[PDB]
């Protein structure tokens, strides 16, 4: 536990050294914030990302549906020939 | 007596180690990949300064669309197959 | 049958219906979501054909900065990715500790209950022989009157 | 028929399955192509494309050292817990010697047991069977 102490206080002073490196990093980073600030259309177009991607969950939502409409008919058509067979044995019980 | 039971781990021991082994064979796999990445960076060097070659990669996209297009069908047939599942269900349930 | 019969076609026609409405539902969305993805195709069209920004000087800028630092690359962050190196076998021993610790605590209160379980075991066969009393003594005034 | 049809629909989402990864794979080519026809937007984005790389390979390369200190740590657990399972087989051997002695001892005694000609079932259902003949016999 001593040892991996002493390993990140070398480490933290690696650190400090990548710090006073970060220094002039972070002016040059700052010089190209201050040319790039000129820039708006980026807030439009991601507007109309956003509702693109609304207008597919949309069409997912509405396929969905429609998967179920088509699972809702065939269950339809299992009871219309579930009544057609009742009707005809009710028939016959009638007779 | 629980003495044996830690010869066990020592199985466990030579097991995950394997398995570490094959997780550095993985890392193998992703430097078999990794520097050649950088290769094709090397190749961007020489593909960029030679422009519409990325309209060409619109039409692998199409390409994919055609893989799509089996989609197209294939997970709708997939839904039929879950539909017919379904189906299959129903009637097992049925029965 | 008649009652069974009825209900099944009730059933029917209002699946039916239902099925109706959804199908008029998803078509209406389907044409709603292609209008909307073909507005937001023609915005997108005209934001990028408005797309400037003057990246003139920005991009000089950038390149000037690249330039600059290409002695101060990204050859420090992995001076700090020893760091985490370091950091994972910071807590793999004391990993390993807590597993030692779940070693012993797996057995405590285990072994506890045992402890209660034997104890009450005890109570238990006690009770027994109080009731094996009350079975011993009327059956020996059991037979002999009843004879 | 239902088992027919339900081996036949395991089959069918088994095909379902391939055919839902080879459409993810198929989106995954369409995604890195739609990536390379956007990096077009004379060599100034190969940059960032050499810096990724340097990054991936240098993640690669510490997956590397990390699962080879964890093969390294493993072999020096095996090595020394093997001592420690050489030192446990003693005892496990009597624990199987003392087993086997008490199972043949118990064996032995059963044999005895059974010598003397005496079942506890069978005098249960004696006595069951001769409870219920003097039952309907009063």
């Amino acid at each position: 536990l001593n040892v991996v102490m002493k390993n990140l206080e070398r480490l933290r002073g690696e650190y400090n050294d990548l710090q006073s490196e970060t220094k002039t990093k972070k002016e040059k980073i700052k010089g190209l914030q201050d040319e790039i600030m000129k820039i708006i259309k980026l807030q439009m177009q991601n507007s109309k990302v956003e509702s693109v991607c609304q207008k597919l969950d949309i069409l997912v939502a509405k396929l969905k549906k429609v998967k179920s409409a088509s699972k809702k008919s065939g269950g339809d058509v299992v009871k219309f020939q579930k009544l057609l067979q009742n009707s005809e044995r009710d028939v016959e019980l009638s007779s | 007596n629980p003495s044996s039971q830690i010869i066990a781990r020592n199985e466990e021991i030579l097991r995950d180690i394997g398995e570490c082994e094959n997780e550095i064979k993985t890392k193998q796999m992703s430097l078999k990949k990794c520097q050649e990445e950088v290769s094709t960076i090397e190749k961007d060097m020489k593909e960029y300064d030679s422009s519409k070659l990325n309209e060409l990669k619109k039409e692998l996209k199409l390409l994919a669309k055609e893989l799509e297009e089996q989609e197209s069908e294939s997970e709708r047939k997939y839904d039929l197959f879950q539909n017919l599942e379904l189906e299959t269900e129903q009637l097992s349930s049925e029965l | 049958t008649l009652k069974s019969t009825k209900h099944s076609i009730s059933e029917a026609e209002n699946m039916l219906e239902e099925l109706r409405g959804q199908q008029t539902e998803h078509e209406t969305e389907i044409k709603d979501l292609t209008q909307l993805l073909e507005k937001e195709r023609s915005i997108l069209d005209d934001i990028k054909l408005s797309l400037k920004d003057k990246t003139k000087n920005i991009s000089a800028e950038i390149i000037r900065h690249e330039k600059e630092l290409e002695p101060w690359d990204l050859q420090l962050q992995e001076k700090e990715s020893q760091i985490q190196l370091a950091e994972s076998e910071l807590s793999l021993l004391e990993e390993t500790q807590a597993k030692l610790k779940k070693n012993v605590e797996t057995l405590e209160e285990k072994i506890l209950a045992k402890k209660t379980h034997k104890q009450e075991l005890q109570d238990l066969i006690l009770d027994l022989k109080k009731k094996l009393n009350s079975l011993k003594d009327e059956r020996s005034q059991g037979e002999k009157n009843f004879t | 028929a239902k088992l027919i049809e339900k081996k036949s629909a395991y089959a069918n989402t088994e095909k379902d399955y391939k055919m839902v990864q080879e459409q993810l794979s198929k989106q995954r080519d369409l995604y890195k192509r739609k990536e390379e026809l956007v990096s077009t937007l004379a060599d100034g984005g190969y940059n960032a494309q050499l810096a990724k790389a340097k990054t991936e390979l240098n993640e690669v390369s510490l997956a590397i050292k990390k699962s080879s200190m964890k093969m390294e740590l493993l072999k020096k657990e095996l090595l020394t817990i093997e001592p420690k399972l050489k030192e446990a087989t003693k005892d496990n051997e009597l624990n199987v010697k003392h087993v086997k002695q008490c199972q043949e001892t118990c064996d032995k005694l059963r044999a005895r047991l059974v010598e003397y000609g005496f079942d506890p079932s069978r005098i249960k259902d004696l006595k069951q069977r001769e409870d219920k003949l003097k039952s309907h016999y009063y």
